[PDB]
C-alpha cells in the first residue's frame, strides 16, 4: 500500500513543448520499480515506460523516463496532437500495486471557429414519446462553448443537456451535441427553434432558424 | 560449528555438511536445541547415536512445526517433491528441532518460503512437464526463486537458451507465517561401508584405564599399539620424548 | 503479440454473479498471468487479482477477498472472473491484463474491457431515433447527418455507420444521464456525397444487454 502524488493534471502546451509528470511516493519505492501508462480517449490503457527507466517494445523515443526512489518523472520532448492522453503512474514496487491519480495531457495548437448545425424534430418520435430537438457545433476549440437554447425568440431555461466529444487524436478538435427533449405535444406556435453559441471562435452568438 | 551462525537457509536451499573421517557426540549438539520431532527411517532413533559409518551427511534448514507433516517420505506435497527430497535407499534420520532464547547467533529469517510449484512449459506448443527433485539435486528450479520468497504467492519464470531447450522452467514460491522462535529442520542420511568405517562417537575410557592411580600394580597395558604386561612407576626422565 | 478479447457489458442485479471471461487469441497462454483491473466510471485503475493457468495459482488484493474467484481452463486456453457477492458499488469497467512474472510484472497487452452494470433498475431497447438533414448547409463539404439514439438504459451501445465502413468523420457523444435511470447518446457522419448519395442505407447499432440492432435510411428533407 503506497498512496501517490501525480502532476498538476490537466495541461496546456503547444506542439513541439517539452512536458514534464511528476509521481511522488508517500512511502518510499525501489530506484527502478514503477511503470508509466498511456491511454487514449476511450479505449485500453497501452505500456510506456517499465521500471522508470527501459520503454515499451514499439513506443517512439519521445517518452523518455527517468527518477529514482521517491520521485519519478516522465519527460515527453517533442509533442504531436496523438499524444492528448491520461498518464498513469503505477509502482508495481509495493503491494498491492498502487495505479497513479492520473494526469491528463491536452495539446494546445488551434482555436477553431465552430460550425453550429440545427437536427429539428422528425415525424418518428413525434408520433411517440417525447420528441427532442438538437443543436451539433462540428469542429471547435477549445472546450469553452456555452449553448443556450431559443424558442420562437424568447429565451430557455435549464432544461438543456450539453454532451462534448473529446479531441480527436489527428483532429485535436472538440464537437458538442446540446439537445432539448420537450413534451412530444408542444410544438404547436413555437414556429421557430435555435441553439446560441459564445466561443473564443467568430465575433458574433451564431443564433440560428428552425421554421419549416 | 558452522551450523550455529548467520541465518540459516531456507527450505530449497538447504546446505549441506559431509563428515567422511571424524568422531561425533549428537546429544552434544542436540543438548543445544529443544528437539520436538525425531522421526527416522531404516535405522532406529536411539541407533543414530552411536555407531560407526563411512559418511555422514547433515542437512539443516528453517522450517515451521506448522507443516512437520509435509516433510516426510509420506506427504505428495510441495516440501518433498520440489523443495528437498532424502534418498529412500539409505538410512536416513529426520529432526525438526527449535531454537532456545538463551542461545545465541543463531539469527532469524524473516519468514519460511518454499517452492510451491515447478514446472517446464515445452518448446512445442503447450505440453508442460513438472519438474520432480531426485536425490538432493538443489531442485533445478533454484535459479529463479531468491532465497526467501517475498510474498504470499509468487511467480518466476525464465527462458532456457534456444536449444537446449526453450522451455520456460517456470516456478511459484509460497511462504509462511514467521513464528517466535526460529523453528529448524534437520536431515541426517548416514550411508555404512564396505568394509571401512570412519565416522564413530568419541568413547573417552575412565581412571580405572588410566596409568595414575594405577603406580605399583601388575596391569595389562596397550599404549599407541604395543600391549603387554607390567607395573608402572614414577621416574626422572631418559631418552627423547 | 496476442490480441485479448474480452465479453460484454454483463446487467446484473446489487447481489449477483459475473463470469467475465478474457479470451487468449492464439490458443496459447504461455508462462504469463492474466490480471485484472477495474476502473470506477470516471476514476482510476486498481488491482484485483492475477493467476497462472500454467500452475493454477491465483492470487487477489485484500479488499476484494472471499468475493471474487479468478480461474483460467489452460486446455481451452480461456480465463475467467466470478465477482461473487457483489454490491453497487462495483459498476466499474473490469479490463484483463498479460503479466510478465516476479520483478516484471508490468500489464503488457489489454483486454477490451467489459462494463458490469450492477443495480435492480431495468433493460431498455435502443429506440432510434429521426435523422433528418439539414437543406440548406454547407456548399458541399459537410452535409451534416446524423442518425440519433435515445430512451434505452444499459450501455453500451456501439453506432457505426455502413456497418464499420464509413469511419472518417462518425462523431459519438457520450451517453448523459436523462430525467430516468436510461441515457442517450448521439451518432453524426459528415458525407460530401450531397443530392442522392452513394451509401446511405446505413447506421447499424449494437446493443450488448437488449441484443437488438436497427438498421435505418437517411434522406435529405
Amino acid at each position: 500500500e503506497i498512496v501517490l502524488t501525480q502532476s498538476p493534471g490537466t495541461l496546456s502546451l503547444s506542439p513541439g513543448e517539452r512536458a514534464t509528470l511528476s509521481c511522488r511516493a508517500s512511502q518510499s519505492v525501489s530506484s527502478s520499480y514503477l511503470a508509466w501508462y498511456q491511454q487514449r480517449p476511450g479505449q485500453a490503457p497501452r505500456l510506456l515506460i517499465y521500471g522508470a527507466s527501459s520503454r515499451a517494445t514499439g513506443i517512439p523515443d519521445r517518452f523518455s523516463g527517468s527518477g529514482s526512489g521517491t520521485d519519478f518523472t516522465l519527460t515527453i520532448g517533442r509533442l504531436e496532437p496523438e499524444d492528448s492522453a491520461v498518464y498513469y503512474c503505477q509502482q508495481y514496487g509495493s503491494s498491492p500495486w498502487t495505479f497513479g491519480q492520473g494526469t491528463k495531457v491536452e495539446i494546445k495548437r488551434t482555436v477553431a471557429a465552430p460550425s453550429v448545425f440545427i437536427f429539428p424534430p422528425s415525424d418518428e418520435q413525434l408520433k411517440s414519446g417525447t420528441a427532442s430537438v438538437v443543436c451539433l457545433l462540428n469542429n471547435f476549440y477549445p472546450r469553452e462553448a456555452k449553448v443556450q437554447w431559443k424558442v420562437d425568440n424568447a429565451l430557455q431555461s435549464g432544461n438543456s443537456q450539453e454532451s462534448v466529444t473529446e479531441q480527436d487524436s489527428k483532429d485535436s478538435t472538440y464537437s458538442l451535441s446540446s439537445t432539448l427533449t420537450l413534451s412530444k405535444a408542444d410544438y404547436e406556435k413555437h414556429k421557430v427553434y435555435a441553439c446560441e453559441v459564445t466561443h473564443q471562435g467568430l465575433s458574433s452568438p451564431v443564433t440560428k432558424s428552425f421554421n419549416r | 560449528s558452522p551450523l550455529l551462525s548467520g541465518t540459516p537457509p531456507q527450505v530449497y536451499n538447504f546446505k549441506r555438511l559431509v563428515f567422511t573421517n571424524c568422531n561425533y557426540n549428537l546429544t552434544k549438539l542436540l543438548s543445544l536445541f529443544s528437539v520436538n520431532d525425531f522421526t527416522c527411517s531404516q535405522i532406529s532413533p536411539a541407533a543414530i547415536a552411536s555407531n560407526c559409518y563411512s559418511s555422514l551427511i547433515l542437512d539443516y534448514f528453517s522450517y515451521p512445526l506448522s507443516m512437520k507433516s509435509d516433510l516426510s517420505v509420506s506427504s505428495a506435497g510441495p516440501i518433498s517433491q520440489f523443495n528437498y527430497k532424502q534418498s529412500f535407499s539409505n538410512p536416513t534420520c529426520l529432526i525438526l528441532a527449535t531454537v532456545p532464547h538463551n542461545l545465541t547467533t543463531i539469527t532469524k529469517p524473516l519468514k519460511y518460503s518454499y517452492i510451491n510449484k515447478c514446472s517446464r512449459l515445452l518448446s512445442d506448443d503447450r505440453t508442460e512437464v513438472p519438474q520432480l527433485v531426485n536425490a538432493n539435486q538443489y531442485s533445478p528450479c533454484v535459479s529463479i526463486v531468491p532465497s526467501t520468497v517475498w510474498e504470499d504467492g509468487d511467480y518466476y519464470r525464465k527462458q532456457l537458451s534456444p536449444l537446449e531447450g526453450g522451455g520456460w522452467l517456470v516456478a511459484s514460491g509460497s511462504t509462511v507465517a514467521m513464528t517466535e522462535q526460529l523453528q529448524m529442520g534437520f536431515g541426517i542420511t548416514v550411508q555404512y561401508g564396505t568394509d571401512t568405517n570412519s565416522v564413530c562417537p568419541k568413547l573417552e575410557f575412565a581412571n580405572d584405564t588410566k596409568i595414575a592411580s594405577q603406580l605399583g600394580n601388575c596391569v595389562e597395558y596397550s599404549l599407541y599399539g604395543v600391549s603387554g604386561r607390567g607395573v608402572f612407576q614414577n621416574c626422572t626422565a631418559v631418552g627423547v620424548r | 503479440q496476442v490480441q485479448l478479447v474480452q465479453s460484454g457489458a454483463e446487467v446484473k442485479k446489487p447481489g449477483s454473479s459475473v463470469k467475465v471471461s478474457c479470451k487468449a487469441s492464439g490458443g496459447t497462454f504461455s508462462s504469463y498471468g492474466i490480471t485484472w483491473v477495474r476502473q470506477a466510471p470516471g476514476q482510476g485503475l486498481e488491482w484485483m487479482g492475477r493467476i497462472i493457468p500454467i500452475l493454477g495459482i491465483s492470487r487477489s488484493v485484500q479488499k476484494f477477498q472471499g468475493r471474487i474467484t479468478i480461474t483460467a481452463d489452460k486446455s481451452t486456453s480461456t480465463a475467467y472472473m466470478d465477482l461473487s457477492g457483489l454490491t453497487s458499488d462495483d459498476t466499474a469497467v473490469y479490463y484483463c491484463a498479460r503479466e510478465g512474472g516476479s520483478g516484471y510484472d508490468f500489464f503488457d497487452y489489454w483486454g477490451q474491457g467489459t462494463l458490469v452494470t450492477v443495480s435492480s433498475a431495468s433493460t431498455k431497447g435502443p429506440s432510434v431515433f429521426p435523422l433528418a438533414p439539414s437543406s440548406k448547409s454547407t456548399s458541399g463539404g459537410t452535409a451534416a447527418l446524423g442518425c440519433l439514439v435515445k430512451d434505452y438504459f444499459p450501455e453500451p451501445v456501439t453506432v457505426s455507420w455502413n456497418s464499420g465502413a464509413l469511419t472518417s468523420g462518425v462523431h459519438t457523444f457520450p451517453a448523459v444521464l436523462q430525467s430516468s435511470g436510461l441515457y442517450s447518446l448521439s451518432s453524426v457522419v459528415t458525407v460530401p456525397s450531397s443530392s442522392l448519395g452513394t451509401q446511405t442505407y446505413i447506421c447499424n447499432v449494437n446493443h450488448k444487454p437488449s441484443n437488438t440492432k436497427v438498421d435505418k435510411r437517411v434522406e435529405p428533407k
